RNA sequence: AAUAG
């Protein structure tokens, strides 16, 4: 059964912990990662941003494609 | 795409955009 | 820091070890023409002198170990060394360098 | 002790140093908007970077700014270094940085060299939608203040108050490039929030394209035959014929369909001298009906929108350029200031005050025999006051916008007035209908700082002038709409960064997903008329299932 | 007229006489501390209320006690030029005699074995200059008043807003000015609860079981009885009559309705009322029952009565019954209730269940407990209501006693009590939170007063633990008295508060507005985040009070306000007002000062109002205002008038021409842009004005005033000598006044402060006349900017949005030219390597940097420097460095190696260009003076001789001597010889001050005075700018599009009212150029005297020949004319001044384009407008950089034009940039221009060698982040 | 804190 969250939930409730943690609530979300034993695989914009990478979005787009071929392959 | 006239290119962040969009008017706001 | 409250004085402390691009660049210069300059001399006497100056070299060299290239002569070294100088201070092969200081 | 290192507070009693102010800890130094993934991660300081206050350059070109020379020299600087050591005025770096520092004139010759080509980044905060920062080629001026060319200010929100702009510089060939393609001025004129022009143009130049394609009865040149534009502009500068003549112009029209099929069609039309001169730079394409009318700054808008869907991009960009140059000439010849006299009080207020007065005074004695209630009372005298406001407005508007002329058979004929005040907010310009009947008839009824209405009204205008009292009644909204602005600033603000949150992750990715699902549009019924018609939610958005013909 | 006045008399447009002159508007200031220092007999205000409130200090044992005497103020060391220079505090220290009192322990308690009598230094007060300033380290600063909430007791509500349901919630809160706050509210069950100091909620009635109340007494206070008892074997009632106005009513003989008006039969009286017992089933017990034989209570106190209960009190003989009287409208059983949810039952249990709230997870102890009790309210040590607190309390509960009261008690709970529950019950109304009767005004003397008594607490507990020991034969009280923790607390208030403010000093205006400044934040008020919509506001009791258009336009808008013209503070910190009677329907010239409180009672009328020359009202029906409600009232019901027109505005909303037509939210912005003009070379009166110009001018302190008449003996641009009237003299005084003149010295903002003598050699003066004119002030009149020719049209868009057009004529003339003087140190300090010298051996530096240095390596006086020249040589002492090896060989080619010291020298900043007009050296005492010191010192030494001896000849002359004047200069030689305490480390300082002119330019920020703001876009020239028929060009073209929108219709006045005084000064020097008859003259002055009926009468007839031709040449310029706000010029009287000056009545000329001579298609509204130049300037906003300095743990760049910084790309420019898709530009941003370090150096390299290329690397900010993570204990990594 | 947008 599909649930509606608030945008703030949602928002806290993403797969990455790096969005989650730079949104709000750091405590709580770097908790919870750090019990459960998180990975983040940098998908969005905000973890390429904070990591000092090409965003997936634009002029970056296609290199990031190119990685997710590499990693296919 | 709006700003484009076109259809949308692979790789336009859309959902910043829609926020964006969203947002910025947020000043303005208050039988027969 | 002065009357504000969202102010840090951790905000306002240079790092004073921090090397300037312009003497990056000027260092990254100097090495350059020390190399077109050394490549206007004789191979014995650009390597004595970079021998004895560390240049391209982990550590510098006194006359003794200098000597021990080819011939252990400290006064032959020193004569050579003082050689190499001199043209290099002649004024048609320094005009590069003398921009450096 | 280890928890107070960890995390401060949380425990119980935060443990403060001699400045009797708790300790920073280690929980402290990563979170928070003053913590490291805000203050330092998801924002940084930059070099290559200035500010400085913005003028306006009337002069410039729509891809055009005017920036400072001590500024771009400082900017650029490494750059200039560059072109020093490569064209051998200088002999080292050491020799450039000298050179720059002393300025000679070879540096500037540089730096004119080096920025030729290269674009630069303008930003002003808040920086509430990507029109915020856009890529435009500079322009070495002598000053300190960066010239902003005037139809990009709509979309900056910038006005010439004391705005600051801040400056940047696109380091690498990517980023140029990036800002040449994507970000630079020509290239972002739609709305991306609605698809509808953002550099339509505003205040003087409507004004003045709305001066000149006026019409005025029996004016000096009238019942002329013209040539074309060209002879329209001869006659007025030679004063033969003024700009609100009505003469018979010879047209020629080129009209671009939808196939692309160009008809072009020469034939007389009945126009004014203004509107064939304004027809001189209108790409072709267009029909003559566009100009064919006062222009005020929907019709503007009108034809800005119409290039753009039949013609493309680079004329849009022309047209608008003209169009912003023959908008502040001719608003400069046209002379319009603004007056005491312009303010025209009917006559017919004090007459409906006095009324309205009486019969408040009558509802009053109502009221001590006992007829009705008090709320009653209340309601009444502010239905009252209300009404007598709508008539003042009504009385005031009718008389500011007509006039009595005298025609060439040498009758009386009703003319649309000229008054400078109702030319400013007929054009769209600046000003409204509430505005012009605060300056010439009633301010009305005032609210309190809780929100009641008061019964009595200010019965006086700005040319007038308030008392006292009724100046204090007003200061009670102006308070109110100050604070709203302030803090709605900061509640708009937490709601933007929130969806920017939740939306950060969405990126187009594909071209098809090869989905047969979708939603039903219909038009926006909410009674007995349409509240949006179908075609404007349906422009722009792929068919799912065939649209059969009913 | 004043001769000041009568030199240049400004034309009144007014038309209502004022009853009452503006007081001084720095009254706010010097009266609080004059209340604050002086001393007080009856002890109540100041230092003296403090001593008292600390002394005497008694030890716990009663050995001995430290008693108050006296205190007194001594010598300051410095004055306020003086401090300033030297950069210390201007103050006086504090000498307090007291007696420490040895008692004999032998003796009784109470016997005098000994007294030590001594004078302790107390600490150092700061004082207050004569204009209400404070100089603290050397800094002007002004100490802001605070708005805030009155101490006493107010009633509250949720307004339902709570709650699911509406269920209106009541609360009262006490509020002390010392201690703790007590809270009393209702639940949604209607119960009262009791919180002390906002902690966990707890039951009413406890606190008053720890007040000895048993439940009896508790029901008996909150209830009243209905009483019953067994007459003749049948049930009574004892009947209230009031009370019955579902039964068979008794008293047969007037049987009343039965089980179905009142007063008819209740008209005969009777006593008598049967009742069903139904009756009583349901009524709650007020008395506890007992027994004797039983030995048992048969009913307790609020104990519900049964029928078996009534049963046995038959059986027990009992036959009166009394119960509590309880309704659903006017009676509550709210304190039954709260009894039945309360769990304790004798004081004891009520005291601990209090030590449990107060101090949870300890052991509670008896004795505990009822110290913690006593100690929260009822002792004088911890609780503090003060006199105000008290009054207000006194007011809100109606008690008529203990008025010298401080602390609370039996009564005054339980009254506080009973009026919430009336209240809830619907007898009585909430309180206004924002009343002004709710609001107080606290000043720099209760600050300062505050702040000395928490030192003076901070000494006592020392004192008192010492007296304590025992030994005290050899102790005397200066030695158990330390001094540093008071000078602390009064530093810390001094110099580290928020309501201690750098002072605004950009103009005379900035000065008086900033004294007149009242904040609702600082300590112990509001916070800008926390303060809602309803606090902002403005109240109807602001009227008269607080200005309700000045206040600053951002996130502090309502929290800050200005005092109106009239307003004043009474001696209990209440805002008051001023108003005429109204006497016999005649309107009194007696002012009566009413607060808010007062105000709502009467029937005030306004100012407008019209009035007979027998002083009654003319109208009928006048508008009035009542209970803060305006309206139509009759003419017999008024009771007070307003004094003046301004009343309800500021000064500076008051120095508005034609406020009445703006609208509010630009005359706002009027007010404060005001407050920000820079003065310019040359100081011009404003042609159209208000007339409250010369009020401010001679109360901010500026001028240099008369202080008494006489006749001018001497004039200079540096000193004015007055020979004093024979009227005027101090039996045996010099008779001679010296007035020396402030001259190009720097202001808070980086302005010039000068003062410039308007009097000539022989011109009498009278006390009070304006003898020299401060920055923007012209004889006396406040002059801020200048009037300029302004034409409203739009010039090609170049006044586009708010752009403004200027003429190159008004950079030509210098108009808004403006001098800045900048003050620069060279500190050289003390390192490990060795001392830093001030010398001209500066390295690498050759002899063109050296020319404008003395041999001491400092700069000439006079010098013109430009960016980047030496103000000071310095040379710091520098370690061994480590060389390259291509160092070594450039080393051995080229031998040259001196590199002992670094230059570390005092530059001038970069793109600063200006004059040295001061040096000063400061030197450590026991570092040689260098020979500029030395000369400097002989400079200062000479000076005070010249000025000692010619102050000394004027007074022997006046009063036409040696060991007096000789202890004057030795004081004077010992100040300026002596050495300098500097900062530990520093060796010397040397401060350089720059004067910069400053040149209007495009960028620079120009206003009016109606919130016509805008940045100048281009210079044009002289020939291409509009002109008329007479080819004088306009000064400035101003966009007409801004005055519609904006409502601000008053400029349009303005330049209409402009243009006829300018046309009517050029008819008057037409008439001196061509040398008219002086009757002509007289005449033509008398008729621009007599236009419109003004309430002023300037009789020509009056005046000499000589004051005619003066008035006449200050009238050339243009003629100044006063409009006062909501009692301005009308339309008609402009109108006539323009038919006047020979000028068209619509203020509209025909104009002609200077770039093709062709006459613009309609007229334009040409006129005059006084226009300022804000300190808003594009030469200190201008910033670029390309590569600087970094931070130490971010490695990202700094921020600021001062550390030469960066801009910071925000998370909103991330978005931007995120939208657009340029995901290199964000990379640039992010890696190789903040903070990566190898590859920033790495892109510079590839620039520097045109490759355009970044190699992007790991932000150290995220390495930051990684370490402080892993410092979490947390293990966070990367994978690849 | 204050100030500008
Ligand atoms: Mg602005």
């Amino acid at each position: 059964e599909r649930e509606l969250l608030g945008i703030t939930k949602a928002s806290l409730a993403t797969e990455s912990f790096i969005s989650a943690a730079s949104f709000q609530e750091t405590t709580r979300v770097l908790t919870e990662a750090a019990v459960s034993g998180k990975r983040d695989d940098l998908r969005g914009l905000k973890e390429n941003v904070i990591v000092g990478r090409l965003i997936p979005a634009g002029t970056g787009f296609a290199y990031h494609q190119d990685r997710q071929a590499k990693r296919a392959q | 795409d709006l700003a484009r006239g076109h259809l949308v290119n692979q790789g336009e962040a859309v959902g910043v955009i829609a926020a964006q969009s969203i947002g910025e008017p947020g000043t303005q706001l208050t039988i027969q | 820091i002065g009357d504000d409250e969202d102010s840090h004085l951790g905000d306002f402390i240079e790092d004073t070890t921090l090397e300037l691009p312009l003497d990056s660049a000027t260092a990254t210069s100097l090495k350059a023409a020390t190399r077109d300059v050394l490549a206007g001399l004789t191979p014995r006497e650009a390597k004595v002198l970079r021998m004895r100056f560390g240049i391209d070299m982990n550590t510098d060299h006194t006359l003794e170990e200098v000597g021990k290239q080819f011939d252990v002569t400290r006064e032959r070294i020193r004569q050579i060394e003082a050689k190499a100088l001199r043209k290099l201070r002649h004024p048609s092969r320094s005009e590069v360098l003398r921009s450096f200081l | 002790s280890v928890d107070a290192l960890l995390d401060n507070g949380r425990r119980g009693r935060a443990i403060t140093g001699s400045n009797k102010r708790p300790l920073k800890s280690l929980a402290d130094m990563i979170k928070g908007k003053q913590g490291r993934f805000r203050q330092n991660l998801l924002g940084k300081r930059v070099d290559y970077s200035g500010r400085s206050v913005i003028t306006v350059g009337p002069y410039l070109r729509l891809h055009q700014c005017g920036l400072p020379k001590k500024m771009a020299l400082e900017l650029f600087k490494p750059f200039i270094y560059s072109k020093l050591e490569t064209r051998g005025l200088a002999t080292t770096i050491k020799a450039a940085k000298k050179m720059v520092e002393r300025e000679e004139a070879v540096v500037w010759d540089i730096l004119d060299e080096v920025i030729r080509e290269h674009p630069v980044l303008l930003n002003r905060a808040p920086t509430l939608h990507r029109l915020g920062i856009q890529a435009f080629e500079p322009v070495l001026i002598e000053g300190k203040a960066i010239q902003l060319h005037p139809l990009v200010c709509a979309a900056y929100n910038a006005d010439f108050d004391g705005d600051q702009m801040a400056v940047h510089v696109p380091l690498t060939l990517e980023a140029q490039l990036e800002a040449r393609t994507l970000m630079m001025s020509t290239n972002n004129i739609l709305s991306p929030a609605s698809g509808d022009p953002i550099i339509v143009p505003s205040q003087d130049v409507v004004l003045g394209l709305y001066y000149m394609t006026r019409e005025k009865i029996n004016a000096k040149g009238e019942g002329m035959y013209l040539t074309g534009p060209a002879e329209a502009e001869k006659a007025y500068r030679t004063k033969t014929a003024e700009l609100h003549a009505r003469v018979k112009v010879r047209i020629t029209e080129t009209i671009k369909h939808e196939n692309g099929k160009l008809t072009t069609e020469t034939k007389m039309i009945d126009t004014t001298v203004g509107r064939a001169m304004l027809w001189q730079i209108v790409p072709k394409g267009l029909p003559y009906s566009l100009v064919n009318q006062k222009l005020g700054k929907k019709q503007i808008s009108n034809l800005l929108n119409e290039a753009y869907r039949k013609l493309g991009l680079k004329d849009t960009v022309i047209f608008a350029d003209q169009i912003m140059y023959t908008g502040f000439a001719y608003a400069a010849l046209s002379g319009v200031s603004v007056g005491i006299d312009d303010m025209v009080v009917p006559a017919a207020k004090y007459t409906e005050i006095a009324e309205a007065e009486e019969e408040v005074r009558e509802i009053q004695e109502q009221f001590q025999s006992g007829l009705v209630t008090a709320g009653e009372r209340y309601n009444k005298v502010i239905d009252i006051w209300a009404s007598t406001n709508d008539r003042v407005a009504k009385a005031m508007m009718e008389n500011l916008s007509s006039e009595q002329v005298i025609n060439r058979q040498g009758e009386q004929e009703k003319q649309e007035s000229f008054n400078s005040i109702y030319m400013m907010a007929d054009s769209g310009a600046r000003g409204s209908a509430a505005q012009i009947r605060q300056l010439a008839g009633m301010r009305g009824l005032m609210a309190r700082p809780d929100g009641s209405i008061i019964e009595t009204p200010i019965t006086a205008n700005f040319k007038e002038g308030l008392n006292v009292l009724q100046y204090f009644i007003s200061t009670h909204g102006a308070r109110k709409g100050l604070a709203d602005t302030a803090l709605k600033t900061a509640n708009s603000g937490y709601l933007t960064r929130r969806l920017v949150d939740v939306a950060q992750d969405v990126v187009v990715t594909e071209h098809d997903c090869g989905t047969l699902e979708g939603v039903v549009m219909t038009p926006h019924i909410e009674g007995g008329d349409v509240k949006v018609a179908l075609t404007e939610l349906a422009l722009g958005r792929v068919v799912s299932e065939d649209i059969l013909k009913p | 007229y004043s001769y000041t006045e009568k030199k240049r008399i400004r034309k009144d447009f007014g038309t209502r006489p004022q009853v009452l002159d503006i007081p001084y508007l720095l009254s706010i200031q010097l009266d609080s501390f004059e209340k604050f220092i002086e001393q007080d007999p009856e002890g109540q205000y100041g230092l003296e209320a403090a001593f008292r409130s600390v002394f005497p200090i008694q030890s716990y044992n009663g050995n001995s006690e430290l008693q108050y005497v006296s205190y007194r103020l001594g010598e300051p060391v410095f004055d306020v030029k003086e401090c300033q220079i030297r950069g210390v505090t201007y103050s006086k220290p504090l000498r307090v005699k007291l007696r420490l009192v040895i008692f004999d322990k032998d003796a009784p308690a109470g016997t005098v074995k000994d007294i030590k009598e001594q004078e302790v230094y107390m600490g150092e007060i700061p004082l207050m200059t004569e204009n209400g300033t404070f100089v603290i380290n050397g800094t002007e600063r002004v100490i802001v008043s605070q708005l805030h909430r009155s101490p006493g007791v107010f009633f509250d509500s949720d307004k339902g807003k709570t709650h699911s349901s509406g269920k209106v919630l009541y609360n009262a809160r006490i509020i002390p000015y010392r201690g703790s706050w007590l809270d009393f509210e209702f639940d949604p069950k209607d119960n009262l609860y009791v919180r002390i100091d906002r902690r966990r909620k707890l039951p009413a009635s406890i606190i008053l079981r720890v007040l000895g109340k048993t439940s009896a007494e508790i029901l008996d206070i909150f209830f009243e009885k209905v009483n019953f008892e067994v007459k003749d074997q049948t049930l009574m009632m004892e009947l209230v009559p009031e009370r019955l106005r579902t039964f068979d009513i008794e008293a047969d003989g007037k049987v009343y309705v039965e089980k179905g008006h009142i007063r008819q039969l209740e008209k005969d009286g009777v006593n008598f009322i049967e009742v069903p017992v139904e009756y009583i089933v349901g009524k709650v017990s007020a008395k506890d029952y007992v027994n004797e034989a039983t030995g048992e209570l048969i009913i307790t106190a609020n104990q519900e009565i049964s029928l078996e209960a009534l049963a046995n009190l038959s059986q027990a003989g009992y036959k009166k019954l009394e119960v509590l009287f309880t309704n659903d409208l006017d009676h509550g059983p709210f304190m039954s209730e709260t009894l039945r949810v309360d769990s304790t039952t004798d004081r004891i249990s009520a005291l601990v269940e209090i030590y449990r709230m107060m101090r949870p997870g300890e052991p509670p102890t008896k004795e505990a407990a009822e110290s913690l009790f006593e100690s929260l309210f009822f002792s004088a040590e911890r609780y503090d209501l003060s006199t105000v607190g008290r009054m207000k309390f006194n007011s809100s509960i109606g008690r008529e006693d203990a008025e010298e009261q401080g602390t609370l008690d039996e009564v005054d709970i339980i009254e506080v009590m009973k009026k919430l529950i009336s209240i809830r019950n619907g007898k009585g109304e909430v309180d206004d939170i924002d009343h002004l009767g709710n609001r107080r005004i606290r000043s720099v003397g209760e600050m300062a007063e505050n702040q000395f008594r928490v030192g003076l607490v901070r000494v006592e507990r020392a004192v008192k633990e010492r007296l304590s020991l025992g030994d005290l034969d050899n102790v005397m009280p200066q030695d158990l008295i330390n001094a540093k923790p008071i000078s602390a607390a009064v530093k810390e208030f001094f110099g580290s508060s928020q309501l201690s403010q750098f002072m605004d000093q950009n103009n005379p205006l900035s000065e008086v507005t900033h004294k007149r400044r009242i904040s609702a934040l600082g300590p112990g008020g509001l916070t800008r985040e926390r303060a809602g919509f309803e606090v902002r506001d403005v109240h109807v009791t602001h009227y008269g009070r607080l200005c309700p258009i000045e206040t600053p336009e951002g996130p502090n808008i309502g929290l800050i306000n200005s005092l109106s013209a009239f307003a004043r503070c009474n001696e209990y910190g209440f805002l008051e007002t001023p108003y005429r009677r109204v006497v016999n329907g005649v309107v009194t010239d007696e002012v009566d000062y009413l607060s808010a409180i007062e105000e709502g009672q009467f029937v005030i009328a306004q100012a407008n109002a019209k009035l007979t020359e027998e002083g009654g009202f003319a109208d009928e029906l006048v508008t009035a205002r009542q209970k803060g409600e305006s309206g139509l009232h009759p003419r017999e019901h008024v009771d007070y008038m307003d004094v003046a027109t301004n009343q309800v505005v500021s000064i500076a909303a008051s120095l508005i021409p034609f406020l009445e037509h703006d609208d509010a939210n630009r005359a706002l912005m009027g007010a404060n842009m005001q407050r920000q003009a820079v003065p310019t070379l040359r100081s011009e009166k404003p042609l159209v004005g208000t007339g409250i110009e010369r009020n401010v001018a001679v109360d901010s302190g500026v001028t240099a005033v008369a202080k008494r008449g006489g006749v001018i003996q001497s004039v200079d641009a540096s000193r004015i000598v007055v020979k004093v009237n024979e009227e005027e003299l101090i039996p045996g005084e010099a008779g001679i006044d010296i007035y020396n003149l402030t001259k190009y010295t720097r202001s808070n903002q980086n302005t010039c402060i000068n003062q410039r003598p308007c009097v000539m050699p022989g011109e009498p003066v009278a006390r009070g006349d304006v003898l020299a004119d401060g920055p923007s002030t012209d004889l006396g009149e406040l002059a801020l900017g200048q009037n300029m020719r302004i034409a409203f049209m739009p010039w090609n868009g170049y006044n586009f949005e708010d752009s403004i057009l200027v003429s190159e004529r008004v950079v030509q003339d210098d108009r808004f030219t403006t001098i800045h003087i900048q003050e620069l140190s060279c500190v050289a300090r003390d390192t490990k390597l060795g001392a830093e010298e001030i010398t001209a051996d500066i390295p690498n530096v050759g002899e063109a940097a050296l020319s404008k240095l003395d041999e001491s390596g400092i700069v000439y006086i006079g010098a013109e420097v430009k960016g980047g020249d030496i103000l000071v040589g310095k040379v710091t002492p520098k370690g061994e460095t480590q060389l390259t090896p291509e160092e070594k060989l450039l080393r051995a080619i080229f031998g040259e190696k001196a590199s002992d010291v670094k230059d570390t020298s005092l530059r001038v900043p970069n793109s600063v260009a200006g004059t040295v007009i001061d040096v000063q050296v400061f030197t450590r005492d026991g570092v040689e003076k260098d020979k500029r010191a030395l000369e400097i010192e002989q400079m200062q030494l000479k000076e005070a001789k010249k000025d000692l001896t010619e102050e000394f000849q004027i007074l022997e002359g006046g009063l036409l001597l040696k060991a007096d004047f000789d202890k004057k200069f030795e004081a004077k030689r010992r100040k300026i010889t002596q050495g300098d305490d500097l900062a530990p480390g520093v060796l010397k300082i040397v401060k350089v001050y720059l004067a910069v002119k400053r040149r209007i330019q495009p960028g620079d920020k120009m206003a009016g005075r109606h919130g016509n703001k805008g940045v100048i876009s281009k210079i044009n020239p002289v020939e291409d700018m509009p002109y008329d028929e007479n080819g004088q060009p306009v000064d400035i073209v101003l966009n007409p599009l801004g005055v519609p929108s904006r409502m601000n219709i008053g400029q349009i006045l303005e330049v209409h009212l402009g243009l006829a005084a300018k046309g009517i000064g050029d008819k008057i020097n037409q008439m001196i150029k061509e040398q008219q008859e002086l009757a002509k003259l007289r005449e033509f002055l008398q008729k621009v005297y007599d236009l419109g009926d003004t309430r002023q009468r300037v009789d020509i007839s009056e005046l000499s020949d000589e004051d005619v031709r003066t008035l006449a040449h200050n009238l050339r310029a243009g003629l100044p004319v006063a409009t006062p706000v909501f009692d301005g010029a009308p339309e008609s009287s402009i109108k006539a001044m323009l038919e006047l000056a020979d000028l068209p009545a619509s203020g509209q000329l025909t104009l002609f384009d200077g770039r093709t001579g062709d006459a613009f298609e309609r007229p334009v509204t040409v006129g005059y407008m006084y226009m300022l130049k804000l300190n808003h300037l594009v030469d200190d906003k201008m910033h670029a950089r390309s590569t600087g300095s970094y931070s130490l743990v971010t490695q990202q760049p700094l921020g600021g034009k001062a550390q030469f910084g960066g801009q910071r790309f925000g998370e909103m420019e991330v978005w931007a940039l995120e939208a657009y898709g340029a995901a290199y530009t964000l990379q640039e941003m992010l890696t190789v221009k903040s903070d990566d370090v190898n590859g920033r150096t790495k892109m510079y390299k590839n620039i520097v060698d045109g490759n355009h290329a970044m190699e992007p690397g790991m932000p150290e900010s995220f390495n930051v982040l990684l370490k402080e993570i892993r410092s979490l204990g947390i293990n966070i990594e990367l994978e690849d």
